[PDB]
């Protein structure tokens, strides 16, 4: 290294930060079951559902129904997010460009999963709760967890976009604490134990608005819905079983995140790439519903 | 990839903040042409700078042709009444 | 008053902190070689080199059997660390290198005390709470190619901060990153010195062809010319004879004071690691004798002094008390203290005083301060008179 | 070429992949994702609007004289076009410092081929896969 | 693509030299050895034949939907042709998963040159050297 | 008392060193959970200051720290801090002086 | 008849394992340069069909 110019002290010097930028919300490891998979590929096997015993005469042969299989398949896709930059840039910047580059490698691989995962918890959760304006609310939530209990398994999570919040926020049973049995939301809006505690659910998962894949961004082909809830016919909401969506994350080297940073061998140049494959699955996509506008 | 002249780099380079304080301490006006190269301009991105000469001490250090009085190298902007 | 701080400290990270990068330029400045760090290892070597002493107020009144055989705390705790020394001088080394040295607890199969293993101190960070504990140690470790990483409890863990920002301060300071800019300008000097030996402190050969506003020459003349004047195949007597437009001219050796530039990079380097002058090879006229001399040496003791009691309450505050509490059959709140040997102690002069002033001093404490066994007669050990005197009177 | 985020504009990063950069000098002033021509030895200037006039793009903004990087062909670039442009579509200098098509240019052969398609005044994701001189 | 030893069956290795190796999406599914073109945004499918369409080769057998990685100019490859082919003949996409020579299909240009000579259905060796788009 | 401050040579050092780089060393005493006494714990200097009335004396300090969220400020009373001074402008000063921000131009222009 | 083995560094068969981390790839290169000649090519005779 050799710095152009010198730092004086008494803090006479230089103003010397960076502002950061818009930082989205990373929920995906915590909302799902992850799997830390052995391989790229792979599969989870699935029983098939209960059935009922069958009336048969006395004396007479008892027919077969075996138990049977399918898998889901995981098919793990390599995300990647790189960076390069001169020697001369490393040596005469402001900051560590490695360490912010390295945070925001590391930042773009998380919002990677979560995109994977949301993309998939929207699309293919097979039951919805339409609530053509009206009641959406609370009992909207209640609702979609109707519509999953009406399939005989039982939700226990939501994912939530920042207008159906910001609805669910203004709803009377949660605004007043008559209403609520607490003050929390009133107060402490999101952070409230409450809503993380609602219809039975026992988590509640806040997405960013960006995060589903609309296909407008490089590289990414899009979502059968839209994720939102401005507009009719927006899916705002999925409520869910946590323990029936499984992020499969894989990686080559350890079980998570690699992140290398790297020196050219020719041209002055360093460099710092991550990678993680990911891939998200339903076992039961039965056990999920989306809330609609 | 990006390099330190790069458009997305400047922001970055402590050389770029620095030579931006010289422009602002240097000039009499907002006038860069007469004033800086071509190549300091472009690569110091000056047009952006608020260079205007309200930064230059010799803009408020009093230089008269005569000084009987050790007036001269008097900052107006140091006075009681500033 | 208070049973918990009321005053805050700074916490969290709310840039200009530590990084695992950070840690990472320390281990690079460390295992890059060189004069730097053999100037780091030098006071690793000061503050720790000449070993240890373990000892015990009241040690008598522990004395218990232990395993089917008597010991005191102080017996005991030499059996828990043999090799003391090795263990002082590694983590003594690293928490001068490092903002800290850190390290495991670990136990036999059985379950007895093994050893205190450290860790790799490039590889841990720590996270404190708000009023600046440490709750977890964060660390990444590179595995084919990248960082494979983990997070621990600070509960099983132990950690020791020399150098620290403030009597508060668990996190600690590298002495490596405050002088990084001192360690980084000496490296370039260096580096321009060696380069500027290469090109300016030997003479070069200019043999310069054809007459002054005469014929020019092109390349593939001076190719032939090249082979006659050829440094690779010209011998130490060699003779050239020559037309008039034929000059041999010499590039001269170029003077310029680089021992000068190596003993101020050397000042500059030693003086920013509060080393003296003369562990850089360097020496100074006014400095080498007299109060100048006393001066500096009293300064460097002195230094080693606080950070060798600052070393020696960590170890048995957060190493020793909890082994003596886990695997031992003594109390451990009793009085133990980790003495670090003085490593400039001449004995010649500590045999001086003793002859002068022997006469004030039991023969416990002659035999202290001489580095010796004290006498096995508690009554010869308690006495003044000297133990050949004592023996010489007996026998009369 | 620029993007926005709320208040701000970013300057976009101009090179996406690739190795093959190297070093001018500029023949005239240049922007940042120029398209450029060789004009003397070693001297790079902005390429005119058909065929014949394209070396690679300029990495960043330089007055006239300074040294300039450059990304040749074996490039993946972020460059704005003056017309509407779709995945496959074969693109050249377009003379006004932006890219168009070889469809509307009056040439028949491109130097980019266009990865993620754009509307007119927008950026484009393209493969820079040749270069063009005097054929006369 | 196949290669015979004893009574055993190899997969051959398409790619042999080169590091021009880019990542894309299969329009389609897709097998190791067949040249394919920008379908879409980041997009690639099958060539088909006479020219115009040809981003690469696809370096393994991938699903429709799927991330697939495809070497381009620079690169040497091992790639399956459809009728005989000699060193110094340029090839491009057959519309049938192979190669065909300039010379047999329509078009005028090629995207690569065979270095190593083959009969009808074997393994030329050749290296690609230029991509083809729309130009209209 | 040795008891009580069973590692005096390094706080002396700590705080000697604090007052003479900061106008002054400041501290808490501390009790076991029992209510015995703990120890006398040093505070970070350069993050309090004291307010003072018209005698003189020390009355409140005001202290701000760096946090995950930014600073927190808050305020104490001088009842249950203690505070030593080296470096005193007058026999009467009780908020004395920092020698390097004293020095400060001698400082810079060594550094220049 | 003399085996003429050449490195340019080291003293045999340069093997080198390298890992590119922009494709995510290690490869495995090898070489040697090699010449064979007889000191003496009447120190020995073939055996013909
Ligand atoms: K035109
Ligand atoms: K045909
Ligand atoms: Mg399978
Ligand atoms: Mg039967
Ligand atoms: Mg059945
Ligand atoms: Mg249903
Ligand atoms: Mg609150
Ligand atoms: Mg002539
Ligand atoms: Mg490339
Ligand atoms: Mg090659």
């Amino acid at each position: 290294s050799d710095p152009e110019y010198v730092d004086t002290l008494f803090r006479e010097q230089l103003l010397e930060v960076v502002m950061e930028g818009r930082e989205l919300r990373k929920v995906a490891r915590e909302a799902s079951n992850v799997i830390n998979a052995n391989t790229r590929v792979g599969d989870v096997p699935i029983a098939s559902d209960e059935e009922f015993a069958r009336p048969t005469g006395q004396g007479a042969e008892i027919r077969d129904d075996g138990e049977t299989y399918t898998t889901v398949a995981w098919n793990a896709t390599k995300l990647t997010e790189g960076s390069r930059v001169t020697d001369e840039m490393r040596d005469q910047a402001m900051v560590d460009l490695i360490e912010r580059n390295i945070q925001r490698v590391g930042a773009s691989l998380e919002n990677g999963i979560n995109r994977v995962f949301l993309t998939e918890l929207v699309d293919n959760a097979q039951n919805n709760h339409d609530t053509a304006g009206s009641n959406q609310g609370y009992q909207a939530l209640n609702s979609a967890v109707g519509e999953v209990d009406k399939d005989d398994f039982r939700p226990d999570t939501y994912v939530t976009h920042p207008d159906y919040r910001t609805q669910l926020f203004n709803d009377t049973n949660l605004a007043y604490a008559n209403r609520a049995g607490t003050n929390e939301v009133l107060r402490n809006r999101e952070d409230a134990p409450i809503v993380g505690d609602i219809a039975g659910l026992d988590m509640h998962a806040a997405m960013s608005s960006a995060t589903y894949d609309d296909g407008t961004d490089i590289g990414w082909s899009g979502g059968s819905e839209t994720w939102g809830f401005s507009s009719d016919g927006d899916k705002g909401a999925v409520v869910y079983d946590r323990d029936n969506i499984h992020t499969i994350l894989y990686a080559p080297n350890g079980q998570d995140v690699e992140i290398k940073d790297y020196e050219d061998p020719i041209r002055d140049i360093t460099g710092v790439n991550g990678r993680l494959h990911v891939d998200c699955q339903y076992s039961q996509g039965r056990s999920s519903a989306t809330v609609q506008y | 990839m990006q390099l330190r002249r790069s458009p997305g780099m400047r922001p970055m380079d402590r050389d770029w903040h620095q030579e931006r304080a010289r422009a602002r301490e240097q000039a009499y006006s907002s006038d860069l042409t007469s004033q800086f190269s071509e190549s300091e301009i472009v690569k110091y991105e000056l047009d952006t700078a608020q260079i205007d000469g309200s930064d230059n001490p010799r803009t408020y250090i009093w230089n008269r042709t005569i000084d009987l009085f050790g007036m001269n190298g008097t900052d107006v902007r140091e006075l009681r009444n500033r | 008053a208070s049973s918990t701080p009321q005053t805050n400290v700074d916490s969290m990270g709310g840039g200009q902190d530590l990084t695992f990068e950070d840690l990472r330029d320390i281990k690079d400045v460390r295992d890059s070689g060189g004069q730097v760090a053999q100037l780091m290892d030098y006071k690793a070597l000061l503050n720790f080199g000449e070993g240890c002493e373990i000892h015990v107020e009241g040690d008598d009144e522990t004395k218990q059997l232990v395993d089917g055989e008597p010991m005191t705390l102080s017996e005991w705790l030499e059996d828990a660390f043999p090799h003391l020394d090795l263990l002082v001088l590694d983590l003594g080394g690293d928490a001068l290198w490092y903002p800290y040295a850190v390290g495991e607890i670990q136990e036999t199969i059985t379950g007895e005390f093994k050893e205190a293993l450290p860790a790799e101190p490039w590889t841990l960070m720590p996270e404190s709470d708000a009023q600046g504990k440490v709750q977890a140690w964060h660390q990444r470790t590179k595995t084919h190619g990248g960082y494979q990483t983990q997070t621990l409890p600070a509960d099983d863990l132990w950690h020791i901060v020399i150098n620290k920002a403030s009597a508060r301060d668990e996190v600690g300071i590298s002495e490596v990153l405050r002088n990084k800019d001192e360690i980084q300008a000496f490296k370039q000097n260096e580096a321009a010195i060696n380069q500027a030996i290469e090109l300016h402190g030997f003479p070069q050969r200019h043999v310069k062809v054809g007459k002054e506003d005469g014929a020019p020459v092109r390349d593939n003349d001076l190719r032939r010319v090249r082979t006659i004047f050829d440094p690779r195949t010209t011998d130490a007597n060699t003779a050239y004879f020559t037309g008039q437009d034929v000059d041999v001219e010499t590039l001269e050796a170029h003077n310029f004071d680089y021992s000068a530039i190596h003993e101020m990079d050397m000042r500059n380097l030693t003086t920013a690691l509060g080393l003296p002058l003369e562990a850089g090879n360097v020496g100074a006229d006014g400095l080498g004798s007299g109060k100048p001399a006393e001066l500096r040496f009293a300064l460097l003791k002195l230094a080693i002094k606080a950070n060798q009691r600052s070393f020696s309450v960590q170890f048995v505050e957060r190493v020793m008390r909890p082994v003596v509490r886990d695997y031992s059959p003594f109390d451990h709140e009793a009085d133990i203290r980790l003495e670090i040997n003085d490593p400039l102690e001449d004995i010649g002069e500590v045999a001086d005083l003793i002859q002068q002033v022997g006469d004030y001093m039991t023969n416990e404490q002659v035999a202290e301060k001489l580095d010796l066994p004290a006498p096995e007669d508690d009554e010869v050990a308690d006495s003044y008179r000297s133990p050949a005197d004592m023996e010489k009177d007996e026998a009369g | 070429a620029t993007e926005t985020q709320g208040e701000h504009t970013f300057p976009v990063e101009v090179l996406i992949s690739g190795e093959e950069l190297r070093g001018y000098t500029a023949g005239e002033a240049l922007s940042a994702g120029e398209p450029v021509y060789l004009s003397g030895d070693y001297e790079v200037s902005a390429s005119s609007a058909d065929g014949g006039e394209f070396l690679g793009v300029n990495l960043y903004d330089v007055a006239s004289g300074e040294p300039v990087a450059l990304a040749g062909d074996d490039c993946e670039v972020r460059v704005e076009v003056s017309e509407q442009v779709t995945a496959n579509d074969e693109i050249l200098p377009d003379g006004l410092g932006t890219f168009e098509t070889v469809a509307t240019s009056a040439a028949s052969a491109g130097v980019a081929i266009v990865q993620e398609g754009a509307a007119s005044g927008e950026v484009c994701e393209a493969y820079i896969f040749a270069v063009q001189g005097t054929t006369a």
